[PDB]
């Protein structure tokens, strides 16, 4: 009954609402008291999306509760049908609904809706938001996606990108620029960019990329196991990243790699004797996994930083932050508590920190140049621009997003001092 | 489906209200949440609330959670001893669980009673919801404030500072009453209330602090709330019938401050003049704000909506609302979104989660999320009222 | 003479220098004294250009001052040649070098050198930087380009781009991917990514479009002159300034007018719950004539800000700035003086100010957010990333970094209240 | 072809040394190009370097242009009352156009006095490189210095405060007797020099300055520059052999600070043993510093470039300095460039414009602006300029 004040994740129910969001034709019924409309808006405007979240409340209140809970399950997945018109359906529960006796499945397969209706078993005291789309995403695909026959062109998919994800669009279009000069097309993009249909087209595909390993993983290794799809181990994010994804890419594909390096400026920029500043410079770094293990390459070797402190608020991947972090000879930092995380900053008194929106909080507090690299964010990081965190161009966004808290500091201080 | 928040909502803005109060939330990890979205930066300047997570050992059983509960509140205490007035909300799973928040309010304020007075009330969206939650933390005070045998004009309803302060400089000014607002800002000036005390809202939706004023014996005076010139004049003048102001002090009193909110309604609304006003049911504030829009503002609105219309309370301001608009009670946001499309009206006032389609598909929005937080009230901010509205219409304009 | 601390303009020569690092294979030889090579400094460390610049200095001192200035230039030119082997040279004076009793073009020819050598006539005291950069192109084309046979497919030229160019090479991708999505090859690009080769070939072109019109009209109406290629007269920054250039573009090549705006987020995003703080937000703009008119159209017409001032540096410049500023209700404020810029701002009190370097450090002193628009800027400001001020993503770039001010100050503010 | 900036560059640092002093660079827009791009953030926090163009007007008529530059000062004056010593720093138009500066520092110095004393040094590029600007600044300051009769030790160089703070502190607690500087704050702290006035030298460029106050009788101190340990110690030892210190009280002075020095060198000098560095011509501080970094830096040197070698005061330097690297004193970048090609040097001290470029071709570079800059002479700040020098080395191993 620990006092929590900040979740680095939300429950369950939102992370199946970033994966529904995200695809096309797949609206979701969710057993939620009247009032968990909260989540929606999420979306709405922290992602700026035109569309109305693809969700259907129920909303029972205390007049529903003793036994209209099923009735109201019942009109709510009647109506999502009958005027949404969804290609799929697919169902959950809330913490609350987890806590009343009700059942999802009963309902909508009594129902019999002819459009396809996936059922959900998320424990949401248990787990958390990555899980709930992780295990949405998984139970999609096992419902959707069947053995089916490859296409003529080498074709790949890229798996784990959801809604309210971070940067996930402009990471989907510098893959897809990427795999398109290696000449490997994408079959599919889900969730994110994929429909029903999509999801059954997976099969298509000669090999998975797992963009994201946190909303991804599931999918990529039923479709290992059931779909005959090699998925890539690998996460594209920095040059030595990016050049690591297009061999292993290559390899799957049997292709030659083409890397499109004329975009690249991150290399030079590093190697000018204007970042000779940034040599031996701090950083702590925290967020989700894949985003730390990736900064911390990307902060050690190509940007000649001092790697103080590694964490991520996933402890389902604590595994591979444990051994990243005994790579570059620290302890990772695997709590979900922002407590911790502000005490192994104060201890540490890092030069620079990269981490979530609550990282660069307490930098501001603590006074060191913040950068935001991981998932919870705030409207503002959401960019118009095109911002990809992946690929070359992403190397370049990378340097140059990491660089400006400290141009910033050096360039107040300097004038401070003149002044 | 209602596309509401919860109560919890209202302990945003009621601890910037309360600087001595802690909202301790009894919920799953859905309420935190929200408290965390809905604050936004505000999760970043140590707040004064806090949701205390329950887990599936939690859940089972009444004792131990009571325990646990205690233990928590006594983690908080040693973390802040300034608190002295906790506020323990009741959530949804905290509902469906029936932990007896109102028997650990009886606890802990037997524990460290003197000092920190924990007050209970509920926040679930079973129960409450939006606004509701402001008016059921209200509601919780009420029935413990002392008795008292002076009769004072008592302000209820959370205002800002500023509001506050022209409030009661007004009513200074009137000559006759003077006020003791119920929110207390710390337990320390604590007021009293009694049957010699009488009572006016300033803000719409406190019903059940009207059930426990009355309870208490204090009477409500009926008057339209303070939305702009004519709202507050009128909401005045019941305060000044009621306290046998003669009409002519009245006059000259108020006469300046009506001139200004005049002036200042009417430059914000010469954008919003013939134009068409909607209202999806948010806060309640929605028949005063179609009042004030329809009459100050010259809007028409097709639909007021409202999640609770409280007919006793509201009713001098839908007696001042033209019979033209309809009035709503509950909400189907599908039925509601799709009379939306159909009277395509030049402003609709909805919430914040459906601001952003309604925006997309090709109607103006405003929300109200923004009114409940913005300081709208009175004569000075009856420009901003108006032009709060004012600024979308105008925006849509110079974009295309 | 007045006391001046910071100028908008450098001295007409770097601008000659900008064109000729622009261009490769063109060279500049430079009669100045020793110190004047402090302009090779901004290529190598603001731009970050891993090669130096194709300047040479002839680096007289006293004892070379009587009559050794002409041995001088005729042994820096010749083996300036020898050294380098340039396509084409460049001949010019600094400003010691216009009181030195200076010749450089006899010098020059009587090398006979076997490249063609472009002579230039640049007013140092009396002219600016901007001059020198649009004459030394526009002496670079008279002497390499001729009237040439049109390609046989449509093609275009990109006519300003030059080196320490505010955003010139994200600018030069955007358009040409325009272009290539309306069907039409970007024949060259010059000065910046060209070769006398390149110049040779600007005949070949169909029509010119000029990106910048401080660094190329002059190219471009002589174009206009002698080889008879109409240009553009629209500067595509802004999503309307695009529309139009697009539009202008189409009808002069004659293709369809095809423009893709699947990338494009900023009316949406101006169009959200959002931005409706934006709404009457008093905006001071200033810096060159081209960005600040572009700029407050994207203000007043996209953005909801009203602009409350308008300026520019550019006297030559000055009727186009002064009709753009009657057009939105006030009048431009054509100076080179920081003093009476920073008089504006104060007696105005904008909201944001949107203009140069020295605006944002004014800006900076009286605590109004601040965005750089225009072409004085530091190492700071270029972008290791993809950064267009032009195009659809030009358009999100622009919303992105114009808000980001607001948005830190609003947070900031908040923040401030909050606790 | 020759890299280095015209003097006007040392003006940055110099009027960071002098809080009492503008530098009025009489000259064209392309000096007020150079001043405002070198000093970068510098110029937005109004600094007190300004540049008068020369107009077209200006170099037509002579007499026209010196009454505009009186009308200047003038103004300037009325400005910034507080100014009282103010440089008329000549240019290269300024020197082209032949306008005596002399004549006018002699003039404005009469017409305006006693408060503000204005001098004249010439920064042009046409007879002065990158330090010379400083060393004719204080080459200028010294005529005017008052004629003293009483022995004083005169440390001359652009000391950082702190470095100031340090050496005048360690010489104070060594045994000396009046220790001044002549780069005084303010014109009232100006030093006295005379033929018993003796004067040690900071840094090396001040070969005009060392003239100036040889022909006051002041006699020099013939020492190594305290850059590192060895360098500072050489130093100090000189200088308290000149005062009659004895040598056992001298060595329990230094021996504190001499351990921490040799420790921070050591700490920031483990990347640089078995290492090859080259020197091209920058600021006339090369061969002390190959000095330093072959002896305590176990660092090999292949050539050192020097603008100017001024033999006389350094000396002792160049005498600690193997006999194996060779000094280069001319500068000429297109056989330089040739010369680090065919060398293939670990380290490349060269000017910031060639830096990135040989960064690219392969080569590790530094750039020698930063020395003047950023305090590392003396024992304290060993360990600071090692690791300056370091830290190139260090960034191309971890970026491969
Ligand atoms: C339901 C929770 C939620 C979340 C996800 C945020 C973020 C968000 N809420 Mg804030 N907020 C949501 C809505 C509301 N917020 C709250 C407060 C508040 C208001 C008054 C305001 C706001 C806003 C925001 C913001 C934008 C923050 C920004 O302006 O920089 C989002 C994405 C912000 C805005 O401009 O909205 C149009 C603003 O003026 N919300 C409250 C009342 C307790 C609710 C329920
Ligand atoms: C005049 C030549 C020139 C220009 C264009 C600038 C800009 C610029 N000079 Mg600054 N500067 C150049 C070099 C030098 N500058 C001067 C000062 C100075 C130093 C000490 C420093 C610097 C630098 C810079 C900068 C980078 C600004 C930075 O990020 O600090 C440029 C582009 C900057 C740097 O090299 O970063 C490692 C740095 O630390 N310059 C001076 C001494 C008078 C010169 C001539
Ligand atoms: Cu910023």
């Amino acid at each position: 009954m620990k006092l929590t004040l900040w979740t680095y994740e939300g429950p369950p129910h939102v992370g199946a609402m970033r994966v529904a969001t995200g695809m096309t034709g797949m609206h979701y019924v969710l057993h939620a008291p009247q009032g968990d409309t909260y989540a929606d808006l999420l979306f709405t405007m922290i992602e700026r999306r035109g569309k109305r979240p693809p969700v259907s409340y129920t909303t029972f209140q205390a007049r529903d509760l003793g036994s209209d809970t099923a009735e109201l399950f019942q009109s709510a997945c009647r109506d999502a049908y009958e005027r949404f018109q969804p290609q799929a359906i697919m169902v959950g529960s809330s913490c609350t609904a987890e806590l009343i006796q009700d059942d999802t499945g009963g309902l909508a397969d009594a129902l019999s809706l002819p459009v396809p209706v996936v059922h959900l078993e998320l424990p949401s005291y248990q787990r958390k938001e990555n899980f709930g789309a992780d295990e949405s995403f998984l139970q999609i695909c096992r419902k959707l996606a069947r053995p089916m026959e490859r296409t003529e062109k080498v074709s790949c998919n890229l798996l784990g990108p959801t809604a309210l994800g971070f940067r996930h669009r402009d990471d989907i279009l510098e893959v897809t620029r990427l795999l398109e000069g290696m000449g490997i097309a994408v079959n599919a993009v889900a969730p994110m960019g994929a429909s029903p249909a999509d999801i059954a087209r997976l099969g298509a595909a000669h090999f998975n990329v797992l963009l994201y390993p946190e909303t991804g993983e599931s999918a990529a290794r039923w479709a290992e196991k059931t779909l005959k799809q090699p998925y890539t181990k690998t996460v594209p994010i920095g040059v030595g990243a990016t050049r690591d994804f297009v061999a292993e890419v290559a390899a799957l594909a049997g292709v030659a790699p083409v890397a499109d390096d004329s975009r690249l400026r991150q290399p030079w920029w590093s190697a000018s004797v204007d970042s000779t500043y940034l040599t031996g410079k701090r950083v702590f770094l925290f967020g989700d996994a894949t985003h730390v293990i990736a900064a911390a390459r990307v902060a050690r070797d190509e940007m000649g930083f001092e790697v103080v402190g590694m964490g991520c608020y996933n402890r389902e991947f604590a595994r591979p932050m444990r051994a990243a972090a005994k790579g570059y000879g620290l302890e990772a930092l695997v709590t979900d508590d922002y407590l911790e995380v502000e005490e192994a900053i104060q201890a540490l008194a890092p030069e620079l920190i990269l981490g979530t929106q609550m990282e660069r909080h307490i930098a501001k507090r603590l006074g060191i140049p913040c950068a935001v690299i991981s998932a919870p964010v705030h409207v503002q990081d959401f960019p118009a621009r095109y911002s990809p965190q992946m690929g070359f161009e992403g190397a370049n966004v990378l340097f140059d997003t990491w660089i400006h808290p400290l141009t910033m500091g050096l360039e107040e201080h300097l004038l401070t001092m003149f002044r | 489906q209602r596309e509401v928040f919860c109560g919890l909502t209202g302990i945003i803005w009621l601890h910037r209200k309360m600087q001595d109060a802690f909202f301790l939330v009894v919920g799953s990890r859905t309420c935190a949440h929200l408290l965390q979205s809905a604050a936004g930066v505000m999760i970043f300047a140590e707040p004064r609330f806090g949701t205390a997570v329950l887990e599936e050992k939690d859940l089972a059983g009444l004792a131990d959670a009571n325990a646990e509960l205690d233990r928590e509140v006594d983690r908080l205490l040693a973390r802040r001893p300034d608190i002295r007035q906790l506020f323990l909300v009741g959530s949804c799973p905290s509902e469906v669980i029936k932990l007896d928040l109102h028997r650990a309010a009886e606890r802990l304020s037997a524990h460290h009673g003197p000092a920190v007075r924990v007050y209970n009330f509920s926040g679930s969206g079973i129960e409450t919801t939006f606004t509701q939650g402001e008016d059921a933390c209200l509601a919780s005070i009420v029935p413990t404030l002392p008795a008292t045998e002076a009769r004072e004009l008592l302000l209820v309803g959370a205002l800002p500072d500023v509001v506050e302060d022209q409030a009661v400089s007004l009513l200074t000014q009137l000559g006759i009453g003077p006020v003791r607002c119920l929110p207390a800002h710390h337990a320390a000036e604590a007021p009293g209330v009694g049957p010699n005390t009488v009572f006016a809202l300033v803000q719409p939706f406190l019903g059940d602090t009207h059930g426990a004023l009355t309870r208490r014996g204090a009477r409500h005076i009926a008057a339209p709330f303070p939305f702009g010139e004519e709202g507050t004049t009128l909401w005045l003048k019941a305060i000044a019938d009621e306290f046998g102001v003669s009409a002519e002090t009245f006059e000259a009193v108020t006469a300046a401050p009506r001139a200004r909110a005049r002036k200042a309604v009417a430059a914000a609304s010469e954008g919003l003049r013939g134009k068409s006003v909607f209202f999806l049911p948010d806060s309640q504030l929605e028949p005063s704000l179609a009042r004030f829009l329809t009459r100050e503002c010259g809007m028409s609105a097709v639909e007021v909506g409202t999640p609770f219309l409280h007919r006793g309370i509201l009713g001098p301001d839908l007696d001042l609302l033209a019979e033209g608009p309809v009035l709503s009670e509950g909400q189907d946001v599908e039925r509601q979104l799709d009379r939306v499309r159909a009277a395509r009206p030049d402003l609709t006032v909805c919430g914040l989660g459906l601001a952003n389609p309604l925006e997309a598909e090709g109607f103006t929005t405003k929300w109200a999320i923004e009114l409940v937080f913005t300081p709208v009230h009175f004569y000075e901010q009856a420009g901003d009222l108006a032009g709060l509205f004012s600024r979308p219409v105008r925006r849509r304009a110079i974009l295309r």
